[PDB]
């Protein structure tokens, strides 16, 4: 058929998760389901039915008219972005591999280790390890000696990720001692870590650059900002995924570069990503 | 044996006579790592390559075990397609996909004109559009007076049968800076931008990685600051060329390494 199962995550402004109602899903928004449990000890569940709207579902619209095909649309419940555990991918990487999705939209970022079993699109945004400060503190990216050699300097940096993800990953892999460094400065989560930011309890925070990006592009009185993306460590970009020799990437492909070459994804991005400072 | 053709485009790749027994000059950077050379016949003779594109080249070819020879594109262009009625690509394009090479390792834009007939790696950088001045000329980017209401007075030009050649041609919007562009457009963005230092052309609208670094090397020349369009280089190969799928992964290991930055900090930065 030309009509897929896509799978998507939710995470503002790339995925925005709402509510229906009249019981319906407004304009701007597509449905989407998502396999809420009963309780933490049973498999069993009802399928909920909410509504998706953001950059990436804007371009999922663009790429269903373009390409041609219709979609049920539904929310990944297992993992977020995509694991590997004891060699079992979950989240949307995991609905893709084990044939559940042809397809992943969302903030999904291209590496190579998924690259191995899915297929990616060309990036549509780019991402990376990025670095957030207070507006004034003078750090040039990943790679700097403030991070390599954090003891070099009195007082040390303070500064921290949100572990379990990739970049806590690449940071163990690429610099061993600033990560057993930085593990004491862990953040439960993107906001608060903002927080402890503007409250001078952390003095950077390395995360996904695309966030980075927004969150200071939308940040109050502008006081945190991003490195320049000339200092993005391990650029990439978010980019679909799709099952391994999909027959819908070379049309994915091309109606995207198409989308990035007449403004049309430029739009998207004063429309979703683009803020006050 | 892989049939490489490149182009020479600083920082990317540099192009340098051999020396008199036909080999090339031995060097290091000034961080003590040796600077990585490779013969390339170019427009007849063999000449030194080496740079950004060139340690990727050796990178891949060691990480995949493959033996090349490189060579420079004969037309000297990037590549765009013209009409002949059949149509036929020019510069690198056109080697690629005729079979004078296997690989197109170069700053090689990613677009969907290109990508139509070719198949490109993941990006190997991430970057974009900007414009070169001299310094002293105070433009204010891609929307100036002297940009979009251009006169004979203010000369702004890209390189011939590029990428950006292909950007503003495609957009009725840009139609009345690409007819004024068309008219001035040069052959080669070394030629462009010795004619902003000379003067004889006001503004240069080219890669980003490629105008930074013009500047940062160059006090007499600056870029708005600011990027108007961005776009990524890929490496070119046919349609479903069995090497696709491991430059790719190559490519996305190198830049989760820090290879790439490596590469970023010896050439660009
Ligand atoms: N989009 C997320 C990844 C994102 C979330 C996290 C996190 O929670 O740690 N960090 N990133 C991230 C990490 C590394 C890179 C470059 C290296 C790998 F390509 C780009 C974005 C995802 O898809 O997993």
């Amino acid at each position: 058929d030309n009509h897929l199962s896509i799978v998507t995550l939710e995470e503002a402004p790339f995925v925005i998760v709402e509510d229906i109602d009249t019981e319906t899903c407004v304009r701007n928004t597509v449905p989407c389901r998502k396999f809420v449990k009963i309780n933490n000890s049973t498999n069993e569940g009802m399928n909920v039915k909410k509504c998706c709207k953001g950059f990436c579902i804007d371009i999922l619209k663009k790429l269903s008219r373009t390409v041609k095909f219709t979609y049920d649309l539904y929310l990944v419940t297992n993992g977020k972005h995509g694991k590997k555990v004891n060699n079992v991918w979950n989240g949307m990487i995991g609905e893709v591999v084990y044939q559940r999705a042809v397809m992943a939209v969302g903030s999904l970022t291209i590496n190579e280790e998924r690259s191995e079993v899915v297929d990616f699109s060309v990036p549509f945004v780019e991402t990376g390890i990025s670095v957030m400060v207070s507006r004034g503190t003078q750090v040039t990216g990943l790679s700097d000696k403030k991070f390599q050699r954090p003891h070099d300097y009195s007082p040390p940096f303070r500064f921290g990720t949100v572990p379990n993800g990739s970049t806590e990953r690449n940071i163990r892999n690429n610099y061993p001692y600033m990560h057993q460094y930085m593990t004491r400065f862990n953040q439960r989560g993107v906001e608060d870590a903002l927080v402890s930011l503007k409250t001078g309890k952390l003095d950077a925070f390395i995360y996904d650059a695309a966030v980075l990006n927004y969150k200071a592009g939308r940040d109050e009185g502008c006081k945190l900002v991003t490195i320049g993306s000339g200092y993005i460590f391990a650029t990439t970009g978010y980019g679909i995924a799709l099952q391994k020799g999909s027959p819908w990437k070379r049309q994915i492909d091309l109606a995207l570069l198409q989308f990035v070459g007449d403004g049309e994804m430029e739009e998207l991005e004063t429309l979703w990503l683009t803020g006050i400072c | 044996r892989l049939k490489i053709v490149t182009i020479h485009q600083e920082p990317f790749v540099y192009v340098k006579p051999t020396m008199s027994d036909g080999t090339c000059k031995e060097e290091f950077t000034v961080n003590g790592d040796p600077v990585k050379k490779v013969i390339c016949t170019g427009p007849t003779v063999p000449q030194c390559c080496y740079g950004f594109c060139i340690d990727l080249l050796i990178k891949l070819a060691r990480t995949m075990n493959f033996t090349y020879e490189v060579h420079l594109v004969a037309d000297g262009k990037f590549g765009t397609q013209e009409r002949v009625n059949k149509k036929e690509w020019n510069g690198m394009m056109g080697e690629l996909l005729s079979g004078q090479a296997d690989m197109i390792v170069a700053p090689l834009t990613i677009n969907n004109e290109r990508a139509q007939y070719i198949e490109f790696s993941k990006p190997f950088k991430y970057q974009g559009l900007t414009i070169l001045v001299k310094k002293g000329t105070r433009i204010t980017g891609i929307n100036d007076p002297r940009l979009r209401n251009p006169s004979d007075k203010f000369i702004y030009a890209t390189v011939k049968q590029s990428s950006v050649d292909i950007y503003f041609r495609r957009q009725v919007e840009l139609s009345t800076m690409y007819r004024h562009m068309e008219k001035h457009n040069y052959e080669s963005a070394a030629e462009a931008i010795q004619a902003v230092r000379d003067n004889k052309l006001h503004a240069f609208i080219w890669d980003s990685a490629v105008l930074e670094f013009e500047a940062s090397q160059k006090c007499d020349l600056v870029t708005t600051g600011e990027l108007f369009f961005r776009s990524g280089f890929g490496i070119g190969m046919r349609k479903d060329s069995p090497w696709k799928q491991n430059v790719s992964l190559s490519i996305l290991k190198s830049h989760e390494n820090g290879f790439m930055e490596d590469l970023d900090k010896t050439w660009v930065r």
